[PDB]
């Protein structure tokens, strides 16, 4: 029997937000030491992983390992009909197809309950090649947000170069070419301000923006993102869900041939 | 049609005598069309009147003719199983079920994709479809399957839904029929 | 000639959104006692019925009874000109062929006048019956609009159960089945954030989600809603203008198909 | 070379915006004087000029003028990039057709660099005749603003009517007519209240409204519009862009004549 009591029901509700449109349907992979969900988006180009761990859910009773084939846009709507400060009481039944969600209004006057249909998807067990990144960097959200946001207006594909100065970011287009680049935080001991930039090696690819934007409407969750990348790697942006888990994507480098043709 | 039905079936009735047509028709050929007048009085005109039509991959929620019945689909079954109407079956062509799906229909299909511009004109949607087809790097993120085009084939056969198409031989040999009918 | 004066312009100006999208046109019968409105809506379904005592106007007088066909879309219009701490100073003259509006400033320095153009309408009176309800509630007004707006997600049909601890607002939709139950509280000092039931009969009974979607249009208007049902009775919403008057929604229920055969 | 440093960035993005919808392309006309502008819309209706005297740039120098014709639209969706409070640093090389935008961060911890590819328009110069007028009225821009829009909804056609003692908004449609009239304030405190209007003849006239609501797009540079019309003369609207320059705005009368017709 699955049930889980979680106190901050808005974590939830940004989580869904983030694979609302990016993914449609995944399997809930549900096990006794947390939640896991990894699956890709239709154009089969990116891999989203999410680690909800156990200890952050204040009640966890995973009896079996289960698997649940759930509408994502269906799951949103009915998350969204849920207040930022409710008490979220996910609890699933056995082979029922029934996922009962239950909000339990901070107020204790409201009592909200709702069940949605399971469908019947298929696993395709993704394996994750565990691999080191030469050039590593942490940096506010907003700014990411913001960088990838505006760069859209004037290209389409951006090439990052890690340098030991600072990351710059670049875009061609026909409106003209435009770099954005960072320095190295020093002094500055407050973590939401810090641009630290591990270097390994100087490192230069190429990715499409229509994807980097879908990506950070996560930022909510977290004030700080951090990017790992090297040569012939996918990207890999992080985001640190509080101490309950972490939300990483994965990005692969556009082809260097691909605007050559 | 009473013309459609009355004309090709005369036509047909009118080249039987002539030892030439025969002297210049295969065995073959000859049973296909004695097949075709032993199909159902009734189930003639489904293949009289597409036959006299474009040759697309279209569906039968567009049909609409009624004179011989609203659920004629057992007729189309047996036109199927004659080898006349080929049904969905073999669809594993790209190219056509995109002609056969509609333009609202290939926005959607857009939409739940991640292509560039998601907002065009009919072609071009199809052709930027088709770009989706050099591919075989990225969907080897993880197993191989590289079956990117049965994935979008799949999705438009479901947003699709049935079609039908004549086979190419007796369109070709009844064109040869009433071309030699014709002779002008 | 008839003259209103009206320190309060955003409480007419609150009354027309809600009626602009759910009726066209309606006559305003004017009497000594105040300003009245009952007009049966567009789809010959549902009721609106609008009073206004005179004695909340600070300046009123109307020496003969007038009933005005006005345009509820076009006059609608000209208000959302004017500012929400106007002194709005309706009058009509007894030669009944156009309206003015006196539109004014707190600080007297600028003024506005706009002239509307009235119509000949069919005075088409209903005499609604007064009569007790079995199942009543006084909820906050805020509530109930969320309410209506997280069930239209589900399905097109709410159903009403006056129960021992409150309601069991119930949708059934294709995508799930949504059950929210409000728990009655009285021992809140705050009669705003409080629930009173008073129970004599248990009834239940549906409507359609679409109506009740328009009926809060209503909500910055008060913020508790009374809401009155019987056997076979149609649904009685009101929302209490301030010490101005009131405003009653009328709804009957559908007649319940006998979709179990 | 031509080298401009604002630190007031801010005047430029709103500057950009205000230019978007009447201009498509401008030839920037720069001196020792300062960066000039004069460029007819689009529409062939309307005339807009644009000065920017030197002193007022924190760095300036150009040693030889140029003229550089801009796409306008590109402009913006550059601008709208540089952040509320970066310092601009406009910057041309010699004969090169490529403007070089550098927006810096207030914490000198992002730079942004950007680049444009000019294009080659024709100079036409366009005589301005400086004579008096006949009112001249000194008035808030919010107020406008909101006079303008709001004047949208009943008709196409301003009647403004200077008089002794205020202004006369008029307007009228099939929806009816509305005379806004404004009175005259002249002991205020404040600069930024009083509606101080001068006049040697009374003047009536009609313009209109669609470039108008255009015509107000520059409320956020001041709070002070010196609107000024004459008789058989263009009007003429100019906010004052703080110690910085001036935006004046052209438009002719319409002809009565027309209205019969």
């Amino acid at each position: 029997m699955f049930e889980a009591r979680l106190v901050q029901g808005s974590i939830l509700k940004k989580v869904l937000e983030a694979l609302k449109d990016l993914i449609n349907e995944a399997c809930w992979d549900i096990s006794s030491s947390g939640v896991n969900l990894q699956s890709m988006d239709s154009s089969h180009v990116s891999l989203v992983q999410l680690t909800l761990r156990s200890e952050g859910f204040d009640t966890y009773r995973c009896d079996r390992n289960l698997a649940m084939g759930v509408n994502l846009t269906s799951m949103s709507k009915i998350l969204k009909c849920a207040g930022n400060e409710d008490i979220i009481t996910l609890r699933a039944e056995d082979n029922a197809d029934t996922l009962a969600l239950v909000f339990e209004a901070p107020n204790q006057e409201k009592v909200s309950d709702y069940e949605m249909k399971l469908m019947d998807l298929d696993v395709e067990q993704l394996g994750i090649p565990e691999q080191e990144y030469s050039c590593v960097v942490k940096m506010p959200s907003g700014e990411f947000a913001r960088i990838c946001r505006d760069l859209s207006h004037i290209g389409d594909a951006v090439v990052i170069s890690c340098a030991k100065d600072g990351v710059k970011f670049s875009a061609s287009g026909e409106l003209g070419n435009g770099n954005i680049k960072l320095s190295q935080t020093s002094n500055v001991d407050k973590e939401e301000e810090a641009v630290t930039i591990e270097m390994n090696e100087p490192v230069q690819l190429t990715f499409a923006l229509r994807y980097l934007n879908f990506f950070t409407k996560a930022t909510p969750l977290s004030s700080t993102v951090t990017l790992s990348m090297s040569a012939d790697v996918p990207l890999v942006v992080e985001y640190k869900i509080a101490d309950m888990g972490h939300l990483k994507y994965y990005l692969a480098p556009k082809i260097e041939d691909e605007e050559g043709s | 049609h009473p013309y459609y039905l009355r004309s090709f079936l005369v036509v047909l009735k009118t080249v039987l005598e002539n030892e030439d047509d025969m002297l210049l028709f295969d065995e073959q050929e000859k049973g296909i069309v004695t097949k075709f007048y032993q199909l159902s009085a009734t189930g003639q005109k489904l293949y009289v009147r597409l036959f006299q039509r474009k040759l697309s991959w279209i569906k039968m929620t567009k049909l609409e003719y009624e004179e011989i019945a609203l659920d004629l689909t057992p007729v189309i079954e047996e036109l199927t199983n004659a080898g006349f109407l080929q049904t969905e079956s073999e669809l594993q062509e790209l190219s056509e079920v995109l002609e056969l799906l509609s333009a609202p229909e290939l926005k959607s299909l857009a939409k739940t994709f991640h292509l560039v511009n998601p907002n065009g004109q009919k072609q071009q949607l199809v052709d930027a479809f088709l770009k989706l087809a050099k591919q075989h790097s990225v969907c080897t993120w993880g197993k191989n399957k590289p079956g990117i085009g049965a994935v979008i084939l799949k999705r438009a056969k479901a947003l699709a839904g049935q079609s039908v198409r004549i086979c190419k031989g007796p369109r070709a040999v009844f064109s040869r029929i009433l071309l030699l009918f014709s002779l002008t």
